[PDB]
């Protein structure tokens, strides 16, 4: 429920409806008609792949990092770059995201038009 | 490619009814689309990028494009079994059918990997029980393994050079330089060649874990993605990456937190070779110099040598690095720094990209002797023990050491006890090993 | 009744068998290879052979990164006649070892107007994957009148840098060895000459002394009208030199391989062009694995079992190189690389990831050319010698047993080791060879010594044994009139032979003397001895076997030791 900066994140979906083939691993976040939209309070990431953990399971599951921000000397020797900040990846594994100290995250879901399921997260030190 | 049933089995001569295709008999599907070579002049999309499907495969390697490519036919068991068997190899990579409204079918402009998808085959029964048309099929999936990236040792010791390696003139002492000479006796106010270590250019072996690559259960395999696997030093917020592996063999540099966009200028070891022809690891040798580390003022006090990794004879900084190092610091590996290995699986559980990562770190420890006894009888045998961890350089070979960085002290003489101790010296020990 | 031929291939399986639980050296193995594609007829035996463009496919091994004619890319190949001309090395170049004889200028001029089309023989190249083989595809032209002499090869973009990781210089290395192995047997020549081309600019098509001067020399010669085109020759230490020859930057200079021949006036379809470079030795102390290469790569010729048998029956030997035979380029240039039974070298203890593996591609069932391949560990053995007794009496007739299975470098052959006499070199009265370099782990041609009270049994000999002593008698002098014709280990005549033809235990006896002069000093060459001789008794005799590779593979000195007993 608590992260802090620098840190990966698992996220998990469980989602039967999408369990559209036994044989096939089922992915959602892929297109436009049905998003998946991560977010911080000021940054997030756009059609945002995941994929489903088993071929028949109904589960999907992936993780993304927050790089947080470059502006800050987190390690005290008084140069930045502690945190290599950058807002990026669109598929199930490689996503890169940007995150203040003092943050929130935000997972929303959608499984049929003008309805969309969130999920919350928060940022301290 | 005229016909509608291109990459069908059965015959060229097709009519059009409603039950589907006269000469549509067997099919493969791969995520319910018809598994189809590109060819003619509905293949000219390209997709997202500048590279046609078919010059995208032809690049890749596959070979089996398609049905017809692969040369699978049906043949029966016997000569009246009435069973027909037939096979095929599951490519990496297939060009997804854009649409299949017109002939000769369009393609797609990029192709995709087939992990995960669903392979379907469909048999088209012109006669079931009852004697009519009855259209049944199979199911399968493309298993994939998720990736993993192993280190042998969780910690390493800190790689040492040699004085030819350092611009400094020669001096009885290191004065702060990477190198390890012999106890002070041994050297004649100067320290050469010949009065100090070898090279202490540690090896480390990176092993991955992935069947996918293992494509023949009982033969040789090698990993020949480009650029999979990613070899890099890190010390707190900097880092510096050794080199690539999974592409041909290649001369490059040394580049500094990946800040150089052209992946052609970084130094490549080549293909890693599977360690049995039915294991699935792969395991690549490599070895780190003490330069090949981040750069810091605190290693100012060798004047070092940079050998070079391009093809250049110059020991200059940009022979080996990408950059120059930063004024008043220079590249080098301190205590305590974190060596990690970067893997980037091409096909996961999921069959997309995953990264995986191995860490070790750096460290260096106190040696002590160690002797089965105390007192000994002049003459004896002395089982002298030597117990010190960052010795161990390889953890695949045992290595030796000169006997010369043990001394003896007594009141009979003062010597190294090896070759460079006094006449007569190393022959009154007699050592086995030497 | 009609009946139908199917056409289907089939999947293979090639194993290695080894006659017991550890593939030690000396120990031929059979390799058993079943695969039906290669069995193309049924009332006949069916042999592989490099040289034979219908069998397609060979099973190899390979060591190192050995120089194939691949490892620039693709190679382009064509044919020529004409005249080389007296300004050419292959007439005037000849075997000498001298720079003038081997190393020059190659020129050349082309009369191919009664040729197809007035033009250069071209011809399609393709490699194979393992057995690294060229296959040359051109025109089957047979008749009388065609006449083809020259065929120049270029290595795609192979230079002076690709060649120099496998070929290394002999003069600097302190022990280094590089050979030819070439195999044109297909062409059917009557004599055959090979010359390697060293050029800045590009080899197809070729330039003339006399038209541009650009390099030079551009000329290397290796083989001169040899009449066999199977051979595997040792390269002279002028290749090697004229390698580094030259001063200008290796990577801006390119490689060319050139042919001369006569009697082939008749190609076929397809021509298989097979020639490789090879190196063994080490560097400076040579105990690390870094410094430790071989460069090679061997090709079994499996013949088939039957008439009408898949079974494709060979075998593999390998010889694990020890402190003696390093030094000799015979024992390197006497192994099989193209053969029924190929031999190979092996200068480590190969296990785990790096054993011996055997590669054969092959068709299966499906169509796909999935590669089969098998290895065999070929660890070492630490090396344990001993005496028959603890105590001994004067002439008791002491036997050394040596028990180490990786000096039998020949399953057929009884393997010896004779004892060195040459008061120059440090290894006098040693078991080995005369050939000796000095290094951190004593000296390279000592293989076996034996002690009395620890200082080496040697024969007074040379300049330095004028010793006389506390009397006017010389140990030599002295010795002879106290009848001991046993004045050393060389003369006794103790060598060690082998106790079976693939034992692996060496047997060697000689019988103690009562009188022996003892060593003043073993710090000179050769070795000043003491001016009077002592009786044996009393003191302890001490034999030392130098294992060059132990069971982790590296060097450990290990001895027994005993006493000479009086009453």
């Amino acid at each position: 429920k608590v992260y802090s900066w620098t840190d990966k994140v698992y996220i998990t979906i469980v989602a039967p409806d999408h369990n559209f083939d036994s044989d096939l691993v089922d992915e959602i976040g892929e297109t436009d008609s049905d998003p998946i939209k991560v977010s911080t309070r000021g940054f997030d990431l756009d059609n945002y792949k995941l994929v489903e953990t088993g071929t028949d399971t109904g589960i999907f599951t992936g993780e993304v990092i927050l790089t947080g921000f470059t502006a800050h000397d987190a390690d005290g020797d008084g140069n930045t770059g502690d945190a290599t900040g950058t807002t990026s990846g669109s598929g199930p594994t490689d996503g890169l995201l940007a995150t203040d100290d003092d943050d929130g995250l935000t997972v929303s879901f959608e499984f049929s038009e003008d309805e969309t399921i969130v999920g919350s997260a928060l940022i301290r030190w | 490619n005229s016909k509608a049933t291109d990459d069908a089995v059965g015959s060229a001569t097709t009519q059009s009814l409603s039950f589907g295709e006269l000469g549509r008999l067997l099919d493969v599907t791969f995520d319910d689309v018809i598994w189809s070579t590109p060819d003619g002049a509905n293949n000219t999309a390209t997709g997202n990028d500048s590279d046609t499907c078919s010059t995208e495969l032809s690049n890749a390697g596959i070979t089996d494009t398609g049905l017809g490519a692969t040369g699978f036919t049906l043949v029966e068991t016997g000569a009246a079994t009435g069973v027909f068997v037939g096979d095929f190899q599951i490519p990496s990579f297939w060009c997804r059918v854009s649409d299949t409204t017109t002939t000769p079918y369009t393609y797609a402009g990029d192709e995709e990997t087939t992990t995960g998808l669903d392979i379907e085959v469909n048999y088209v029964d012109f006669r079931d029980a009852s004697g009519e048309i009855v259209e049944v099929g199979d199911s399968a999936g493309v298993r994939a393994n998720t990736g993993s990236v192993s280190l042998d040792r969780t910690v390493y010791p800190v790689p040492f050079g040699t004085i030819a390696d350092s611009s400094k003139a020669a001096n009885a002492a290191p004065n702060g330089r990477s190198v390890f000479p012999i106890h002070a006796t041994g050297i004649t106010s100067t320290i050469d060649s010949t009065e100090e270590l070898p090279t202490g250019d540690l090896t480390i072996h990176v092993r991955i874990n992935d069947p996918d690559f293992d494509e023949n259960p009982a033969g040789e395999d090698a990993m020949d993605q480009d650029n999979a696997l990613k070899i890099s030093v890190i010390r707190g917020s900097d880092s510096v990456v050794l080199g690539y592996a999974g592409a041909s063999e290649r001369t490059g540099k040394i580049d500094v937190g990946g800040n150089n966009g052209t992946i052609s200028n970084i130094r490549s070891f080549g293909e890693m070779d599977e360690i049995a022809p039915d294991a699935g690891i792969f395991e690549l040798d490599v070895n780190i110099k003490f330069t090949d580390g981040p750069a810091s003022a605190q290693c100012n006090s060798h004047d070092t040598l940079y050998t070079a990794l391009d093809g250049t004879t110059g020991k200059a900084d940009t022979n080996r690095f990408d950059d120059g190092a930063a004024s008043g610091q220079e590249y080098c590996i301190l205590q305590g720094d974190i060596l990690q290995v970067e893997y980037t699986d091409p096909a996961d559980a999921s069959g997309d990209a995953n990264t995986v990562t191995d860490s070790a770190t750096f460290d260096l420890r106190n040696g002590v002797l160690q002797s089965d006894k105390s007192v000994y009888i002049i003459g004896s045998d002395m089982i002298l023990t030597l117990i010190e961890p960052d010795f161990d350089l390889d953890n695949d070979s045992a290595e030796t050491y000169d006997l010369d960085l043990i001394e003896w002290d007594s009141d009979a003489a003062t010597t190294t006890m090896g070759n460079k101790g006094v006449t007569g010296a190393a022959a009154a020990f007699d050592p086995e090993p030497t | 009744t009609p009946q139908t031929i199917l056409v289907g291939f089939s999947f293979a399986s090639i194993d290695i068998q080894p006659v017991t639980d550890e593939w030690t050296s000396g120990q031929e193995i059979p390799v058993v290879i079943v695969d039906a594609d290669q069995n193309k007829n049924s009332r006949a035996d069916e042999d592989l052979d490099l040289n034979n463009p219908d069998v397609t496919l060979i099973p190899a091994l390979r060591t190192g990164d050995p120089f194939t004619i691949d490892e620039g890319g693709t190679p382009s190949l064509i044919f020529t006649n004409g005249t080389n001309g007296d300004d050419s090395i292959f007439d005037t170049g000849a075997i000498n070892n001298t720079s003038a004889g081997q190393v020059g200028n190659f020129t050349l001029n082309i009369n191919v107007t009664r040729f197809s089309s007035a033009t250069n023989i071209t011809s399609t190249e393709s490699i194979d994957t393992f057995s690294k083989r060229l296959i040359s595809a051109q025109t089957a032209n047979s008749s009388a009148n065609f006449d083809v002499d020259f065929a120049i090869i270029d290595l795609g973009s192979a230079t002076l840098e690709t060649l120099k990781e496998t070929v290394v210089d002999e003069d600097n290395t302190a022990v280094g060895f590089n050979f030819f192995n070439y195999d044109v047997r297909s062409l059917g020549a009557d004599t055959v000459s090979i010359a390697l081309l060293n050029t800045t600019g590009n080899i197809l098509p070729w330039v003339n002394n006399d038209t541009r001067n650009v390099d030079k020399n551009n000329a290397i010669l290796l083989v001169s009208n040899s009449t066999n085109s199977q051979a595997y020759v040792d390269l002279t230490n002028a290749v090697s030199d004229a390698v580094y020859g030259s001063t200008n930057t290796d990577s801006n200079v390119n490689i060319g391989f050139a042919m001369y021949f006569t009697g082939v006036g008749d190609l076929a379809a397809k021509e298989v062009i097979v020639m490789d470079f090879f190196s063994f030795g080490f560097t400076d102390d040579g105990v690390q694995s870094s410094e430790r290469f071989a460069n090679q790569i061997i090709r079994i010729e499996a013949e088939e079992t039957g008439d009408n048998t898949s079974t494709f029956e060979g075998s593999l030997e390998y010889v694990m190189v020890n402190q003696i035979n390093i030094q000799d380029a015979g024992t390197f240039s006497g192994i099989t690389p193209i053969a029924d039974d190929p031999s190979f070298i092996v200068i480590e203890d190969l296990t785990d990831e790096d054993a011996p593996r055997v590669n054969y591609n092959d068709l299966g069932a499906d169509g796909v050319t999935t590669p089969v391949s098998d290895q065999e560990e070929a660890p070492s053995h630490s090396g344990v010698v001993s005496l028959n007794a603890d105590s001994y009496k004067i002439a008791d007739t002491v036997v050394i047993t040596v028990e180490d299975l990786d000096l039998n470098v020949d399953s057929d052959l009884i393997d010896i080791f004779t004892v060195v006499s040459d008061n120059s070199k440090a290894t006098d009265d040693a078991v080995g060879s005369a050939t000796t370099q000095s290094l951190s782990f004593g000296e390279l041609g000592r293989l076996l010594d034996v002690t009395f009270d620890d200082v080496i049994w040697s024969t007074p000999d040379g300049a330095n044994n004028t010793a006389t002593g506390n009397d006017s008698d010389t140990c030599s002098t002295e010795l002879s009139n106290a009848g001991i014709t046993d004045t050393g280990l060389g003369a006794t005549g103790f060598t060690l032979v082998e106790t079976g033809a693939a034992t692996g235990v060496f047997v060697g006896d000689f019988q103690i003397p009562s009188f022996w002069c003892r060593v003043s000093d073993t710090t000179t060459t050769p070795y000043t001895y003491a001016g009077d001789e002592e009786t044996t008794t009393g003191l302890d005799i001490e034999v030392n076997y130098v294992d060059f590779r132990d069971a982790s593979g590296e060097i450990v000195e290990v001895g027994d030791s005993a006493g000479v007993r009086a009453n």
